[PDB]
C-alpha cells in the first residue's frame, strides 16, 4: 500500500512533526481524512499502525453503551469527548462504518 | 393539508372559504368611488403609480362598458379583463338582437352569473362597479367575488373602503348637485391617497343623461383640482 | 357481573356514578383511569390485587372505575418497540375479576367515552356483562337538563323549553348546563335580576362558538 | 490642566482602595455570607440547635390502628413498621399521605404532617408579573373583556354571583391568530392577579420513563387545592394531546395517558371546586372532543386579525417612543399591512427606527415606515408564516 | 391519491427538471465534436458483458434519417419513444417538404413537445438527453445538445456523460479553433474517453465511434468497425509514449 | 464592593476632590469605627476565633444533601445521599440566601443539622458548550459581502458597543435572526467571524445533536441549554444545521418524528417564553430553510432574515487575494483564469484548492506553486 502510505504520511504527521513547514506554505493544517473501500481491505489495521508509529492516542468509538460510562455520567452529546482527548494532545479520532 | 381546498369545501361552520379569502384579497388594490345622482353618476379611480418611466396613460383601470355605461376596476386586473370583455360583448349582441340599450341591472346580473362560474377553480379578484345612465335615470350598481349584486347610491371600493364609506355617510346626502358630488369625492379621495395629488395620480370620469360616456375629463381636471 | 356504560364524552354518565353512590349504604372504591401505571415493575399488579382484595374485605361493596380505555388499549404483535406494562396491568385486572377462583362479592362498573381502542379479552362475554350506550339527547331531554341546570335561577313565567331545545338541537348535557351558566354571565353583564325567556338564545351563539365572519350576503 | 488631570483624584482614591480592602476583611466564602451578618447569631443559639432539636428525619404514615394509637410508619425504604410516636399532639393529626420527623429510637412526633411533592413543581409557579398591562394589548378589546369576566369577579367579590345563585365558569380557552395573541395577554393576566399563577408548558410533561406526567399532574393538582383559589396556565395543548387513534403497534400512548388522567383530574368526583384553568395552543382542530367538553372548555375566547382599528390601536401602543416629525399616518401604514399581525407590526416599528439610526438621524419619516414595511411584510412575504396556519392545517 | 408533481418551487426552480438532470448525471456517456470535414461521436456502451449477442449494430446510435443522426442517453424504454417521436416527425417534415430537415428545426419541434410534456399533463418527465449531429445547406455541420429540460444549445464539442463537466473542462483546455483534422479530433476523443473513463486499457469492446460526413451530396453516415477501433486505440496509446520522455528536464 | 458611580467630572475640580475627600473620611470614620470594635470590645478577638467556633461546629467531613424543600425558621427536609431524608435544623451563619432546591449542602455527621452551602463543582456541559478563545481573523477576513455585515454589526455588535442611540430611539434592538443561502457560502464562518469580534459569552451546538434516546430529553436538554446561556452573563447562543432536525431521520431516538415535534414546541416556547428573557442573543444558521416550521421564524421569535448569496466574480477574485495572501505564488499562475473555471463554485471550494495545490507542491518538496498546479487540482478537489 505504498502510494496509500505515502499520502497518509503526508496527510497526519507532517502536521504534527512540522507544522512551521505549513506555516513556511501558509496553508490550513488538514483535519478530516476518508478511507473507503472494500470491507476486510487494509484500513482499520492501517489507522492503528499509523498512530502507533506517530506516539499519538488512538482513538475509537463505537456508540456503545459501555463506553458511555466511561466519557461521563450520561453524556447526551459526543462532543463531552474532547474534554479528555485534549487531555492527549497528539490523539487521531477513528470509528468504523 | 391541502385537500381542505380541493374544489368546494364550505367552512366548519358558513360558507366557502376561499371566496372568503377572495374578500379579503379584494383589499390588495386601488380604491374607486362611485357616487350617483340625479345629475349623472361620478367614478373616480387611483392610478398608483410608482416610477416616473411607464406612461400613466396605460395605467388604466377605468372603462367603458358602452356608450352609456363604464366602471372602474378593483383587484386582479387580467381578472377583470374577462368580465369587461364578456360585459362588452354581450351589451352588444343585446343591442343587435333587441335593437336598443338596456338597463345597467341586465349587465350586472350577466356579471353575477358569470361570477359564480368555476377559467375555472377559483373566483376572480375583482369587484366591479358598475355605473350610468337608463330610460329609469341614473343606476349604480356594486357586485362582489361572491357575485351578490347590489344597488348603491354611494360606495368606495378597494383599500380603505370603510373609512371612505365613513366619510361617504358623513357627507353624501340625496340632492347633491353632480359638481357637488364631485368635490366631495375629490375632498376624499385626498385625503385618503398617501401622495401628493397630481395631474396624473388619479383618474375620474363621469356619465351624464345628456352627454354619453365621457372621454374621462382628461386635461380639464386640473380646473377642479386647481380650484379647490 | 360487569357493567360498562359508553358513549360520547359528552352524553353525562359520570353523574351516575355519583347518583349511585349517593343512594346505596355501602362500601364505594373509585379508580381514575391511568392509576395503576408505574414504572417499579409490577406495582400496577399490586395495586390491582390490594384494591380487590379490599374490595373482598367489604363484603357489601362495588368497585367503579372510569375510563378504562387508558389500560384496555388491544394488545399487538410487533418488535424493537410496544408497551409491556400496560399488558401486566390489564391481564392482572381481567384475571382477577374473571379467571380463577370466581367470586360475587364486589360489581365492576366501567366508563368510557370509545369503545374500538378496548382490548376484546375485557370485554369477552362474562368479565362484563351489561354494555350500555348513552343515547344523544334527542329533543325534550335537553329541556328537561336546563330545566334541572336552571331550577336555582328566578325564571320568569315566559320560557318555552322546548321552543329551546327545537332550536338548540345536537347539544348535550356539559353544553347544556354550558347554556345556562353563560346566561347568568350575560345577565350580570347587563345587571338585571333572572333572565327572561329570549335572554338565553344570545347565550346558546356564545356556547356554539360559531366562527366570526361578516357573512350578511343572504 | 488636562493632562495634569490624573494627579489629584488618584492620591486619594487609591488610599480608598486600600481602606475600603482593609475593612473588607470578612470574606472569601464559599458557602457563606458576611460573616457579621451570616455568623450575627454565631452566639449560643447555635448550641440549641444541638441538644434541643435533635435530628427528627423525615417518615411516612401507613395504617392507623384501634383505641391506643399504634400507627405504621415507613421511613423512606429503610423499615416498616408500628409504634406510637409520643403524646406532645392530639392523636388527630394523623392521616395517611403524611409525613412527621420521626427519630430512630425515641420516634417523638415532632411537627405535623406536611404533604411531600416534586422540587421541579414548586419551581414551577413563577412568582414574577412582567410590566405588561391591560392598556398595552390592542387590537382585541372583546376578547379582553372576555377574559376580564373569568379571572376577576371570582377573584373579587363573590356576592354577585352567590346572590344571583349562578357557579361562574371554570374551563376557559383562549385563542388566537399564531404568534401573536394569547402568551402576552398572559403575561398581563399575571400582572393583574393576587392569587399564585401556576405555569405549565405541555412540552415539559413527557418523561423518559411512563406515567410520571400522570404523578405531576396530580401533585400539582395537590398543591393548588392547598389554596383557595390559584389561576393555571396552559400551553401549547396540541403537543399533551391529540386523539386516541391507536392502530396496530402502539402510537404516542405515552402522552395519551397524562392528557386522559388530566381529564378525569377536571371532572367528575368532587373536582378542585375553586381552581381557575385556562389553556392556549396553536392549533385547535386536532384537540380531542373530551377535552373540548364544556366543562373543562366552557369559553373559547378567539383571537383574529385586526381589520383596521386594532392596527392603528396597535401602532399607537408600540410607537409612542420613536421620534417623528410631529405627523404621523399612521392609519395609512395599516391599510399598507392588510393582512399583518401585532409582532409584524412591531418588527416594521423596529426596523423603522433602525433605519432612522442607520447614518446619523434622529426621527424616522413617514418614507422611513413605507422603507420599514416594504421590506417587512412585502419583502419577507416568502414565508410570513401565516397561510398554513391560517387554516391551522 | 396524492401526486402534483407539475408546480414550481417555493423559491422558483422545479424539484422534478433537477431530479431529471441528477438523473441524468448517473446516466451513461456519449460525446461529440465538430469539424470542418465532419462529425464525430465516440460512447461507451453500458453492461458490457459476455453474454451480450451485440446484433444491433451500435444500437447507442440512432439514423434519425439518411443525413442527420442521434444519441441519447437516460431511461432506454423513454429513449425509444422519443426517438421514435423523432423518426415521426422529422419524415412528417420530409412528407410535407420534399426535402430533408436541416437540422434544427426538429430539435425545435423536439423543444416544444417535452416542454408541452414538462408544462401540464400531471405526468412524470422523460429523463432522457440527445445528442443531434447533422448537415445542411445552411450552416454545414450542425451539432445540438437537448437536455430533458428543454433547453438546447449548439456546442461545438460536449456530451452528457456521468463524467460530463469532467469532459467539458478538458474540451474546453485543449480545443483548437478552426481545424477540422479529423484524425486529431478521433485522437482527442480517444484521450478524453481515457481520463474520463474510471476503467483503463481503453478496451476496444467497450467502446463505439460512429461518423458522419458530406460526401458526394449524400452525407455518409458509418460506424467504425471493431478492426478499425482497436488500431485508433492502440495508436492512441503509443502515442503518449514520448510525454513521459522530459522527466528529469 | 459596590461603592459608589461616579464618572461625571474626570478633571482637576472640587466635583472631583469634594467627592474623593469626603468619601475617604466616611472610610476614615468606618476604619476608627472598626477599631473600636476590636479594640476595646475584642472578647478574644471576635475576628477569627468566632470563625474557628464555627469551623469547630462545623463537622470535619461532608454528609452531603440534597434540598427539595423550604421552611423559613432555621430548619427543613433535607435527602440523603443514599435516600433516607432527614428534617434536620439549619445553622445560624447557614447563610440564608443563595439556598435553592437540588442544590449541594454541607450536613453535620452527627446531627447532620445544615451546617452551609456548597459551591457546585463546575458543570460537564457548560465546558463543552462554551467556546473558550477567538476562532480566527475578524471581518477583514470575510470579503465580498460587505453587506450583511454591516447589518449583523448593527443587529448584534452595535448593540453592545454603542447602547446609547436606541436610548434616544427609545426602541428595542431585533432579537431573532437566521442566517440563510446555499451551503458553503460562509454562514458558519461569518459565526467564527462573530465569534471573534464578540466580548460577550459564547454558546454552540448543532441541531443534529439535539435529537437524543429518551422522549423529553431533547426538551429538557434545550430547557437546561437556556438556562446556563441565562445564568452567565450577556450571552450570544448560535445554532447551526438546523433544518438536520427536521430532515434526517433516524432510529435511535425512542420516539419518531413526534418527539421530534415536542422538542420544536418547547424551543418555540424558549425564544418567546413569557418569563423574562433578559440580554440573551440568538443568531441562527441553515441552507435549507423552507424545510421549517415557519412559526419558528416569525417576528418577535425572529426578526433578522438574511440570504447569502453565491459570490460575484468580482467577490471571486477578492477571495483570491484573501486566501493566496500568505502563499507564496511563482508570476505563472493566473487568478482570473480560475474565476470562471467553474460556473457554480463557492468559497469552499477555492480554499480547497488552494490547499490542495499546496500539498501538492508539498510532494515534489517545492515551495512555491505553479500553474499546472492548479490545472490538477480542479478535477482532484471538484470533479468527481
Ligand atoms: N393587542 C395587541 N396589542 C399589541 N401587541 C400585541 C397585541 N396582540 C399581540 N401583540 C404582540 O404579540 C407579540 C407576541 O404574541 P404572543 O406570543 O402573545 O402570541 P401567541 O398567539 O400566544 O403566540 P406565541 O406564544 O406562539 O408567540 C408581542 O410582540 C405583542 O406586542
Ligand atoms: N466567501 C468565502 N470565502 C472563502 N471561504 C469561504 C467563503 N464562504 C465560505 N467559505 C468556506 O466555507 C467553509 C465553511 O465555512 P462556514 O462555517 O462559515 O460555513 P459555510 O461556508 O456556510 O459552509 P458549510 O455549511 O458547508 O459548513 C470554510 O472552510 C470557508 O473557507
Ligand atoms: N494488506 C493486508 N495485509 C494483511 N492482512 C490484511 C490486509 N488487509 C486486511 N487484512 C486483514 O483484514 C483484517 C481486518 O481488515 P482491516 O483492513 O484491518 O479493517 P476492515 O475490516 O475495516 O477493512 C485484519 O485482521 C487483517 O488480518
Ligand atoms: N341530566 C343529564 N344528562 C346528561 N348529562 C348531564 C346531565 N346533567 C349534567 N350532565 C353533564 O354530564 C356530565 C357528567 O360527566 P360525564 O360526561 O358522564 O363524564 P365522562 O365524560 O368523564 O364520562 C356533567 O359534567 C354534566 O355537565
Amino acid at each position: 500500500l505504498d502510494k496509500q502510505i505515502k499520502e497518509i504520511k503526508e496527510v497526519i504527521e507532517l502536521p504534527v512533526k512540522h507544522p512551521e513547514l505549513f506555516e513556511a506554505l501558509g496553508i490550513a493544517q488538514p483535519k478530516g481524512v476518508l478511507l473507503y473501500g472494500p470491507p476486510g481491505t487494509g484500513k482499520t489495521l492501517l489507522a492503528r499502525a499509523v498512530a502507533h508509529h506517530t506516539d499519538c492516542t488512538f482513538i475509537r468509538v463505537s456508540g456503545s453503551e459501555l463506553v458511555q460510562k466511561f466519557i461521563g455520567e450520561g453524556a447526551r452529546m459526543v462532543r463531552e469527548l474532547f474534554v479528555m482527548a485534549r487531555e492527549h494532545a497528539p490523539s487521531i479520532i477513528f470509528m468504523d462504518e | 393539508s391541502e385537500y381542505d381546498r380541493g374544489v368546494n369545501t364550505f367552512s366548519p361552520e358558513g360558507r366557502l372559504f376561499q371566496v372568503e379569502y377572495a374578500i379579503e384579497a379584494i383589499k390588495l388594490g386601488s380604491t374607486a368611488i362611485g357616487i350617483q345622482t340625479s345629475e349623472g353618476v361620478c367614478l373616480a379611480v387611483e392610478k398608483r403609480i410608482t416610477s416616473p418611466l411607464m406612461e400613466p396613460s396605460s395605467i388604466e383601470k377605468i372603462v367603458e362598458i358602452d356608450a352609456h355605461i363604464g366602471c372602474a376596476m378593483s383587484g386582479l386586473i387580467a381578472d377583470a379583463k374577462t368580465l369587461i370583455d364578456k360585459a362588452r360583448v354581450e351589451t352588444q349582441n343585446h343591442w343587435f338582437t333587441y335593437n336598443e340599450t338596456m338597463t345597467v341591472e341586465s349587465v350586472t346580473q350577466a356579471v353575477s352569473n358569470l361570477a359564480l362560474q368555476f377559467a375555472m377553480s377559483r373566483p376572480f379578484g375583482v369587484a366591479l362597479l358598475f355605473g350610468g345612465v337608463d330610460e329609469k335615470g341614473p343606476q349604480l350598481f356594486h357586485m362582489d367575488p361572491s357575485g351578490t349584486f347590489v344597488q348603491c347610491d354611494a360606495r368606495a371600493i378597494g383599500s380603505a373602503s370603510e373609512g371612505a364609506q365613513s366619510s361617504l355617510q358623513e357627507v353624501y346626502h340625496k340632492s347633491m348637485t353632480l359638481k357637488e358630488a364631485i368635490k366631495s369625492s375629490l375632498i376624499i379621495l385626498k385625503q385618503v391617497m398617501e401622495e401628493k395629488l397630481n395631474a396624473t395620480n388619479i383618474e375620474l370620469a363621469t356619465v351624464q343623461p345628456g352627454q354619453n360616456f365621457h372621454m374621462f375629463t382628461k386635461e380639464e381636471l386640473e380646473e377642479v383640482i386647481k380650484d379647490i | 357481573k360487569g357493567v360498562l356504560m359508553y358513549g360520547p364524552p359528552g352524553t353525562g354518565k359520570t353523574l351516575l356514578a355519583r347518583a349511585c353512590a349517593a343512594q346505596t349504604k355501602a362500601t364505594f372504591l373509585k379508580l381514575a383511569g391511568p392509576q395503576l401505571v408505574q414504572m417499579f415493575i409490577g406495582d400496577g399488579a399490586k395495586l390491582v390485587r390490594d384494591a380487590f382484595a379490599l374490595a373482598k374485605e367489604k363484603a357489601p361493596s362495588i368497585i367503579f372505575i372510569d375510563e378504562l380505555d387508558a389500560i384496555g388499549t388491544k394488545r399487538f404483535d410487533s418488535e424493537k418497540a410496544g408497551d409491556r406494562e400496560v399488558q401486566r396491568t390489564m391481564l392482572e385486572l381481567l384475571n382477577q375479576l374473571d379467571g380463577f377462583q370466581p367470586n360475587t362479592q364486589v360489581k365492576v362498573i366501567a366508563a368510557t367515552n370509545r369503545v374500538d381502542i378496548l382490548d376484546p379479552a375485557l370485554l369477552r362475554s362474562g368479565r362484563l356483562d351489561r354494555k350500555i350506550e348513552f343515547p344523544m339527547p334527542n329533543e325534550e331531554a335537553r329541556a328537561r337538563i336546563m330545566q334541572i341546570h336552571s331550577r336555582k335561577m328566578n325564571v320568569s313565567p315566559d320560557v318555552n323549553y322546548e321552543e329551546l331545545a327545537r332550536c338548540t338541537d345536537d347539544f348535550n348535557g356539559a353544553q347544556c348546563k354550558a347554556v345556562c351558566v353563560e346566561a347568568g354571565m350575560i345577565a350580570l353583564r347587563r345587571g338585571a335580576t333572572e333572565l327572561t325567556h329570549e335572554d338565553y338564545m344570545e347565550g346558546i351563539l356564545e356556547v356554539q362558538a360559531k366562527k366570526k365572519a361578516n357573512l350578511q350576503y343572504y | 490642566y488636562s493632562r495634569q488631570i490624573k494627579q489629584v483624584e488618584d492620591d486619594i482614591q487609591q488610599l480608598l482602595k486600600k481602606i475600603n480592602e482593609l475593612t473588607g476583611i470578612k470574606e472569601s466564602d464559599t458557602g457563606l455570607a458576611p460573616p457579621a451578618l451570616w455568623d450575627l447569631a454565631a452566639d449560643k443559639q447555635t448550641l440549641q440547635s444541638e441538644q434541643p432539636l435533635q435530628v427528627a428525619r423525615c417518615t411516612k404514615i401507613i395504617n392507623a390502628d384501634s383505641e391506643d394509637p399504634k400507627y405504621i410508619i415507613n421511613v423512606k425504604q429503610f423499615a416498616k413498621f408500628v409504634v406510637d410516636l409520643s403524646d406532645q399532639v392530639a392523636p388527630t393529626d394523623i392521616e395517611e399521605g403524611m409525613r412527621v420527623g420521626v427519630d430512630r429510637n425515641k420516634y417523638q412526633i415532632h411537627i405535623p404532617l406536611p404533604p411531600k411533592i416534586d422540587p421541579t413543581v414548586t419551581m414551577m409557579q413563577v412568582e414574577e408579573k412582567p410590566d405588561v398591562t391591560y392598556s398595552d394589548v390592542g387590537g382585541c378589546k372583546e376578547q379582553i373583556e372576555k377574559l376580564r369576566e373569568v379571572v376577576e369577579t371570582p377573584l373579587l367579590h363573590p356576592e354577585r354571583f352567590v346572590n344571583l345563585g349562578i357557579e361562574p365558569p371554570k374551563g376557559v380557552l383562549l385563542f388566537g391568530p399564531p404568534g401573536t395573541g394569547k402568551t402576552l395577554c398572559a403575561r398581563a393576566v399575571a400582572n393583574r392577579t393576587d392569587a399564585c399563577f401556576i405555569r405549565v408548558i405541555g412540552s415539559e410533561l413527557v418523561q423518559k420513563y411512563v406515567g410520571e406526567g400522570a404523578r405531576m399532574v396530580r401533585e400539582l393538582f395537590e398543591m393548588a387545592r392547598t389554596k383557595k383559589a390559584c389561576l393555571i396556565f396552559f400551553d401549547e395543548i396540541d403537543a399533551i394531546g391529540g386523539a386516541r387513534f391507536d392502530d396496530g403497534a402502539g402510537g404516542d400512548n405515552e402522552v395519551q395517558r397524562t392528557m386522559l388522567e388530566l381529564i378525569n383530574q377536571l371532572d367528575g368526583f368532587d373536582p378542585r371546586g375553586n381552581i381557575k384553568v385556562l389553556m392556549a395552543t396553536n392549533r385547535p382542530d386536532t384537540l380531542d372532543p373530551a377535552l373540548m367538553r364544556p366543562g373543562r372548555l366552557d369559553r373559547k375566547i378567539e383571537f383574529s386579525l385586526p381589520d383596521l382599528e386594532g392596527r392603528t390601536h396597535i401602532f399607537k401602543i408600540h410607537a409612542r417612543s420613536m421620534s417623528v416629525e410631529r405627523d404621523i399616518r399612521f392609519e395609512l401604514l395599516a391599510r399598507l399591512c392588510p393582512n399583518s399581525t401585532g409582532a409584524e407590526i412591531r418588527s416594521v416599528c423596529t426596523e423603522a427606527g433602525m433605519f432612522a439610526i442607520r447614518a446619523r438621524r434622529k426621527i424616522a419619516t413617514e418614507k422611513d415606515f413605507l422603507e420599514a414595511v416594504n421590506k417587512v411584510i412585502k419583502s419577507y412575504a416568502k414565508f410570513s408564516a401565516t397561510p398554513r396556519y391560517m387554516t391551522y392545517n | 391519491y396524492d401526486s402534483r408533481t407539475t408546480i414550481f418551487s417555493p423559491e422558483g426552480r422545479l424539484y422534478q427538471v433537477e431530479y431529471a438532470m441528477e438523473a441524468i448525471g448517473h446516466a451513461g456517456t456519449c460525446l461529440g465534436i465538430l469539424a470542418n470535414d465532419g462529425v464525430l461521436l465516440a460512447a461507451e456502451r453500458r453492461n458490457i458483458h459476455k453474454l451480450l449477442d451485440e446484433v444491433f449494430f451500435s444500437e447507442k446510435i440512432y439514423k434519425l434519417n439518411e443525413d442527420m443522426a442521434c444519441s441519447v442517453a437516460g431511461i432506454t424504454s423513454d429513449a425509444n419513444v422519443l426517438t421514435n417521436e423523432l423518426r415521426l416527425i422529422a419524415q412528417r417534415y420530409l412528407l410535407q417538404y420534399q426535402e430533408p430537415i436541416p437540422c434544427e428545426q426538429l430539435v425545435t419541434a423536439l423543444c416544444d413537445i417535452k416542454q408541452a410534456y414538462t408544462q401540464f399533463g400531471g405526468k412524470r418527465p422523460f429523463g432522457v438527453s440527445l445528442l443531434y449531429i447533422g448537415w445542411d445547406k445552411h450552416y454545414g455541420f450542425q451539432l445540438y445538445q437537448s437536455d430533458p429540460s428543454g433547453n438546447y444549445g449548439g456546442w461545438k464539442a460536449t456530451c452528457i456523460g456521468n463524467n460530463s463537466a469532467a469532459a467539458v473542462s478538458m474540451l474546453k483546455q485543449d480545443y483548437k479553433e478552426g481545424e477540422m483534422t479529423l484524425k486529431s479530433a478521433l485522437a482527442l476523443a480517444i484521450k478524453v474517453l481515457n481520463k474520463t473513463m474510471d476503467v483503463s486499457k481503453l478496451s476496444a469492446e467497450k467502446v463505439e465511434i460512429a461518423t458522419l460526413t458530406r460526401e458526394n451530396g449524400k452525407t455518409v453516415i458509418r460506424v467504425l468497425k471493431q478492426k478499425e477501433v482497436e488500431q485508433l486505440i492502440k495508436k492512441h496509446e503509443e502515442e503518449e509514449a514520448k510525454a513521459e520522455r522530459e522527466k528529469k528536464e | 464592593a459596590s461603592k459608589l458611580p461616579l464618572v461625571t467630572p474626570h478633571t482637576q475640580c472640587r466635583l472631583k476632590l469634594l467627592k474623593l475627600e469626603r468619601i475617604k473620611d466616611y472610610l476614615l470614620m468606618e476604619e476608627e469605627f472598626i477599631r473600636n470594635q476590636e479594640q476595646m470590645k475584642p472578647l478574644e478577638e471576635k475576628q477569627e476565633e468566632e470563625r474557628s467556633k464555627v469551623d469547630d461546629l462545623r463537622g470535619t467531613p461532608m454528609s452531603v444533601g440534597t434540598l427539595e424543600e423550604i421552611i423559613d425558621d432555621n430548619h427543613a427536609i433535607v435527602s440523603t445521599s443514599v435516600g433516607s431524608e432527614h428534617y434536620v435544623s439549619i445553622l445560624s451563619f447557614v447563610d440564608k440566601d443563595l439556598l435553592e432546591p437540588g442544590c449541594s449542602v454541607l450536613l453535620n455527621h452527627k446531627v447532620h443539622a445544615v451546617i452551609g452551602v456548597l459551591m457546585d463543582d463546575t458543570d460537564p456541559l457548560v465546558t463543552v458548550m462554551k467556546v473558550e478563545k477567538a476562532p480566527q481573523e475578524t471581518y477583514a477576513d470575510i470579503g465580498g459581502l460587505d453587506n450583511q455585515i454591516q447589518e449583523i454589526k448593527e443587529s448584534v455588535e452595535l448593540p453592545l458597543t454603542h447602547p446609547e442611540y436606541y436610548e434616544e430611539m427609545g426602541i428595542k434592538p431585533p432579537k431573532g435572526v437566521i442566517l440563510y443561502g446555499p451551503p458553503g457560502t460562509g454562514k458558519t464562518l461569518l459565526a467564527k467571524a462573530v465569534a471573534n469580534q464578540t466580548s460577550a459569552t459564547f454558546l454552540r451546538v448543532v441541531g443534529s445533536e439535539l435529537i437524543q434516546k429518551y422522549l423529553g430529553d431533547g426538551p429538557k436538554l434545550v430547557r437546561e441549554l437556556f438556562r446556563v446561556a441565562e445564568e452567565h452573563a450577556p450571552s450570544i447562543v448560535f445554532i447551526d444545521e438546523i433544518d438536520a432536525i427536521g430532515t434526517k431521520r433516524y432510529d435511535s431516538n425512542s420516539g419518531g418524528e413526534r418527539e421530534i415535534q415536542r422538542t420544536m414546541l418547547e424551543l418555540l416556547n424558549q425564544l418567546d417564553g413569557f418569563d423574562s428573557r433578559g440580554d440573551v442573543k440568538v443568531i441562527m444558521a441553515t441552507n435549507r430553510i423552507e424545510t421549517l416550521d415557519p412559526a419558528l421564524i416569525r417576528p418577535g421569535r425572529i426578526d433578522r432574515k438574511i440570504e447569502f448569496p453565491l459570490p460575484d466574480e468580482k467577490t471571486k477574485k477578492r477571495i483570491f487575494q484573501i486566501h493566496t495572501s500568505r502563499m507564496t505564488l511563482a508570476d505563472d499562475v493566473t487568478l482570473d483564469d480560475l474565476i470562471m473555471a467553474k460556473d457554480d463554485l463557492s468559497g469552499a471550494d477555492i480554499k480547497a484548492i488552494c490547499t490542495e495545490a499546496g500539498l501538492m507542491a508539498l510532494r515534489e518538496r517545492r515551495m512555491k506553486v505553479t500553474n499546472e498546479d492548479f490545472k490538477k487540482s480542479k478535477e482532484n478537489v471538484l470533479y468527481k
